[PDB]
């Protein structure tokens, strides 16, 4: 009888981007392993609360690879003031018990 | 180049504002009316090969002036150095915008000059004169290095390629095709001419120079120190100046933490000067908190310190906020009348009631959960 | 009070006796083991529980 | 000595 | 028409004492010299106000160590000040010093008091938190006429009959107003459609902002 | 004795000197063969720079002392903001200055009315409560007596 | 203010270098007026009490003590100069030159950082330390 239509509210946008800012500037010397758990749980919590909005919100979608290629440009950064150009993903999404961040994706990356 | 061009026309008739009354002062009679300067009548390629000695001599004097002798300066004024510099010779070697710009002007003057003498002495035809004329005003900014130096001349260098691709595409119809052959240079002329009016009196300035002869809270307090350890007598204030400063830092701290601040032993002027440099450090203090604030907000970037920071200041004014509203509730009274809490009661008893709702017993000793 | 000047003396000049109890207090023997381990291989409990 | 640096500042600014 | 209703009501005449000052950065044997100059002395301005500006006097920052509340409390009489006759308010313009002494002259039939709240710091808009101690039934102001003018006037005791408050932060605030019903006694307090029955105890509690006051 | 003297090593050209139009501020001809020529050249070239800029002056000065006088009447300067205090504050004796201690040690009470009315409400919400009997309470002393006679 | 005490020639500089044996001796090149150096010095005095003892600062002006302009390449409107038994240390701070501070930070923890390494890598021997941070990114975000 009728479409529900779903999507992310601004304020719930706003706050994940508040997170993700929080996240970067209070990195300052710890480690990248805590850095990427931090985004990860971030993630993680917004996508299980949001699991069909964010697909719907294209905004929010944006705002999400957006932070995650800031999340990754902290962490080269950090590992050479230098602009890696073609940085390897590798490094990021493989679990950490193989040595990796463990970094969850939400963007399209091509290996 | 067309719609450009029309944009340019636009904004020059549009931010046209009329000229402004003056006293008709002329620069080249004053000049003659000197001793300094003589009249006479010159060829204009003589006077154009004078000028270009002229200023070539005047960057020379300029660039010896600073004993700068590793920075030679060629005829076509394309000055380079001479050996790898140091970094003290590096930083004496910054002449400045002006000076480059200048340098370039006298560059594209013995451009000009030089394509004129070369007409002159016969080498070349004055259809080759005019159409070198029309390339080196079309093409200044690839034959002098111009725009560098001044940004906005990248403009003026964009009309003249505009202005031919205005008469190359007009004169180029029919049985002329593309060619090197077309002299036509009115208008890069005209551009180049308008520009060093513009940028003449700068330099005019630049030369007259060379051969003449946030935080609010810091000054503030550097401000009132000085005042203050003014009027001080000279034979006491070796200790006095450590002491009344650690008094007006106890005096922030204490408006920070809404504490009474009153020092029996301080006379009343001195309080008085304290009260008043307090005050006006705690409204910069406030409104440099709420812009700070906005700014987060909006989403500007910011490192940690500055949030840390206004955390603790919005933390301090809210809280200063939260005793005024606690105040204002003991001074003011419920805000709830009488009549709206008993009503308020007996909407609950009554909801209560309808309910049956048996009340919740004091924890029982012997709870069974 | 001012921070106390930084310095490096020696960590230890004899062993045993109280100084046993020391780390007894703290730094005393934990498991020291499967606690401070990765297991490069596999993964323990759910992938990304944390 | 605090005075003439207070001095020299405002002299300065 | 130099007499219409508004001026018959509100239209009182008050003597303004100006007192022009030397600069404060002279020698003061110039400044002694400068008083020999019969231009820094009490002028003739008096002119007519149709309200009266009183100033609160500055919050008292710190909070005074007594139990008392951090808002300041000053009485009625101690604003109504700079126009007893001798009290000298300093008043300053670009490079120019005055001595502003102000003095009534002519009580109007219903007097307007504009109490100065906000005030515009070096940053933003300070609205000013003192809190006016006033009788609402009874105050008397032939203390604050001249002998010869005292005469003139038989009576002074004014009623306050009028109480407009204003409430919040200077951006976004609200106005509301206390109104004597006469006929009866009641005090009604009213804002925008709200019409409450205010307790004639309360309203000296609020930040008075204007005044009206009838003398009867 | 120079820099070297401490047998030193290094391992005006100031930034604050160099401004990127005009370059490094200071003339290159400040001092030199000056002399009573020299002299009226100058005072000729500055005639000349005056007779250029009169053509505005009036208008020009004019416009700069409204400009300044109002931008001083708008924002003071600090020093200007805290001067009267500054000069109030030179009538202090000097056996005062010694006295300054270090940092180591009618009216209405707002406080009644708002006792006054929220007694009143405490007492208008008690009446309207001695209507409801279905309220439960203890004896606090005699449940902490049997809390007492309860311990082991 | 400025309560830190000032060096008005080189002769005060080069004896207040080789005066402190035990502590880093700390010396702003600068001016009172440039804010920067308002920054940094009240920065210092937030810090000059707590690092007494084992470190010593000192405030000297470029106009008043020029001397040292060309061999310390005192070209920015300020510097920071740690010495240590009449030997400069080099800070490791990633900005490209390790001899001088040349920025003003807001937060006095890093100094005390800062001056703490340097304490520690000159008395145990070497001369050039690391930052025990990176400066080439402000940290903002
Ligand atoms: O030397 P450039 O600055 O690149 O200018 C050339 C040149 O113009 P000049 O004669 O002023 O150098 C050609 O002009 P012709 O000799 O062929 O007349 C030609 O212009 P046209 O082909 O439009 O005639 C060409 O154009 P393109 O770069 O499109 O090949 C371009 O002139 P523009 O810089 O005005 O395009």
């Amino acid at each position: 009888t009728a479409q529900c239509f779903l999507r992310v509210d601004d304020e719930s946008m706003q706050r994940f981007h508040n997170r993700v800012r929080q996240i970067l500037m209070a990195s300052g010397s710890t480690t990248f392993t805590k850095i990427v758990n931090k985004w990860n749980t971030a993630l993680i919590g917004l996508m299980t609360y949001f699991r069909e909005a964010v697909v719907n919100t294209q905004e929010l979608l944006d705002l999400l690879v957006k932070c995650e290629n800031k999340i990754q440009t902290r962490i080269k950064i950090g590992l050479n003031s230098k602009m890696p150009s073609r940085f390897p993903p590798v490094v990021f999404y493989t679990p950490k018990e193989l040595g990796g961040l463990g970094m969850l994706s939400m963007g399209h990356v091509l290996i | 180049s067309y719609q450009k061009l029309l944009k340019y026309y636009v904004l020059n008739a549009l931010k046209h504002r009329p000229p402004k009354a003056q006293k008709k002062r002329y620069l080249f009679r004053s000049f003659k009316a000197t001793k300094f300067f003589q009249s006479t009548k010159l060829d204009w390629v003589e006077v154009g090969l004078q000028v270009c000695r002229q200023g070539y001599n005047m960057l020379n004097l300029l660039i010896h002036r600073k004993n700068l002798n590793y920075l030679h300066l060629d005829y076509n004024f394309n000055l380079k150095p001479v050996k790898t510099l140091t970094t003290k010779e590096r930083k004496k070697s910054r002449f400045g915008n002006a000076f480059h710009l200048c340098r370039e002007v006298l560059r594209l003057t013995k451009l000009v000059v030089d394509s004129h003498v070369q007409y002159r002495l016969g080498n070349v035809d004055a259809f080759q004169l005019a159409d070198g004329l029309q390339y080196i005003f079309a093409h200044v900014g690839q034959l002098t290095g111009m725009y560098r130096y001044k940004y906005k001349l990248m403009r003026q260098i964009r009309m003249c390629k505009d202005l031919k691709h205005l008469i190359y595409y007009r004169f180029n119809t029919g049985p002329v095709g593309k060619g090197p052959g077309c002299g036509f240079w009115a208008a890069g002329w005209r551009v180049w001419l308008f520009f060093m009016r513009g940028i003449t009196p700068l330099l005019e300035r630049w030369l007259g120079n060379l051969l003449a002869r946030s935080h609010f809270d810091l000054e503030l307090r550097a401000a009132v120190m000085h005042d203050i350890l003014d009027m001080m007598p000279e034979g006491i204030k070796q200790n006095k100046a450590r002491t009344i400063l650690q008094h007006l830092s106890e005096a922030w701290r204490c408006w920070k933490a809404n504490i009474p601040w009153k020092v029996p032993g301080l006379p009343t002027p001195i309080e008085n000067m304290i009260l008043r440099y307090v005050k006006a450090k705690a409204d910069w203090w406030t409104n440099t908190a709420h812009y700070n604030r906005e700014r987060i907000r909006r989403g500007a970037t910011v490192d940690k310190t500055v949030c840390k920071k206004n955390l603790g200041r919005l933390t301090r004014l809210y809280l200063k906020a939260e005793q005024e509203r606690q105040h204002n509730y003991l001074k003011d009274g419920p805000y709830i009348t009488a009549e709206e809490a008993v009503a308020v009661y007996t909407t609950t008893v009554h909801w209560l009631e309808s309910r049956r709702f048996s009340p919740i017993p004091f924890p029982p000793l012997s709870y069974k959960h | 009070k001012p921070l106390p000047a930084p310095l490096d003396g020696q960590r230890k000049k004899r062993g045993g006796r109280r100084y046993r109890k020391m780390k007894e207090r703290l730094g005393l023997t934990e498991i020291r083991k499967q606690a401070n381990r990765m297991s490069f291989g596999e993964i323990e409990e759910d992938a990304y529980q944390e | 000595d605090i005075e003439s640096s207070l001095k020299q500042l405002a002299e300065r600014r | 028409k130099k007499k219409t209703i508004v001026t018959d009501v509100f239209q009182g005449s008050m003597r303004i004492f100006t007192k022009k000052l030397p600069h404060p950065d002279l020698p003061a044997e110039e400044k002694e010299q400068l008083l020999h100059n019969d231009e820094y002395q009490e002028t003739m301005v008096e002119s007519t106000f149709m309200y009266l500006t009183l100033d609160l006097p500055t919050a008292p920052l710190y909070k005074d160590e007594k139990e008392q509340l951090i808002i300041p409390q000053v009485p009625l009489f101690n604003i109504l000040a700079k126009f007893n006759g001798i009290t000298e308010k300093e008043y300053k313009t670009y490079k120019e010093n005055f001595l502003k002494r102000f003095q009534l002259t002519k009580l109007p039939p219903y007097l307007i008091f504009c109490i100065k709240r906000f005030t515009k710091n070096n940053f933003f808009v300070e609205k000013n938190p003192t809190i006016v101690n006033f009788p609402i039934t009874n105050v008397d102001l032939r203390e604050y006429l001249s002998e010869e003018v005292q005469a003139v006037h038989k009576n002074t005791t004014y009623d306050l009959i009028a109480n407009i408050v204003h409430d919040g932060k200077p951006s976004e605030g609200s106005y509301r107003i206390h109104v004597l019903h006469h006929g009866t006694g009641k005090w009604y307090e009213l804002q925008d459609l709200q019409v409450t029955d205010i307790l004639p105890q309360m309203i000296t509690l609020s930040e008075a902002y204007i005044q009206i006051w009838k003398r009867r | 004795v120079p820099g070297l003297g401490r047998g030193a090593t290094g391992f005006d050209l100031n930034d604050t000197n160099y401004d990127e139009f005009n370059g490094y501020a200071g003339s290159l001809f400040s001092s030199g063969p000056y002399e009573k020529d020299d002299e009226e050249a100058d005072a000729i070239y500055a005639a000349l720079d005056k007779r250029m800029d009169e053509r505005r002056k009036e208008r020009r000065e004019q416009r700069e002392k409204e400009e300044i006088e109002k931008y001083r009447m708008e924002r003071p300067k600090i020093q200007q903001q805290f001067s009267d205090l500054k000069r109030k504050l030179a009538e202090v004796t000097e056996e005062e200055w010694l006295s300054i201690p270090e940092v180591g040690d009618g009216e209405l009470d707002m406080r009644k009315i708002g006792q006054a009315r929220n007694t009143l409400m405490d007492m208008r919400l008690s009446q309207v409560s001695d209507s409801v009997s279905g309220q439960t309470v203890v004896d606090p002393k005699g449940y902490l007596t049997d809390l007492n006679s309860m311990i082991p | 203010s400025y309560m830190l005490p000032h060096l008005h020639n080189g002769w005060q500089v080069d004896q207040a270098i080789l005066s402190e044996e035990d502590r880093v001796v700390v010396i702003r090149f600068g001016h009172d007026w440039d804010p920067t150096c308002m920054k940094m010095d009240e920065v210092l005095y937030s810090i000059a009490e707590k690092v007494k003892n084992f470190a010593v600062i000192y405030l000297v002006d470029i106009t008043e003590v020029p001397d040292f302009n060309k061999m310390y390449e005192l070209y920015d409107p300020c510097t920071v100069m740690f010495f240590f038994r009449n030997k400069h240390i080099m800070i490791d701070l990633g900005t490209g030159n390790n001899n001088k501070i040349n920025w003003a930070m807001e937060d006095k923890q890093e100094m005390v950082d800062i001056i703490e390494t340097v304490y520690r890598g000159a008395r145990k021997g070497r001369g050039l330390v690391v930052s025990p941070k990176d400066y080439s990114t402000k940290y903002r975000y």
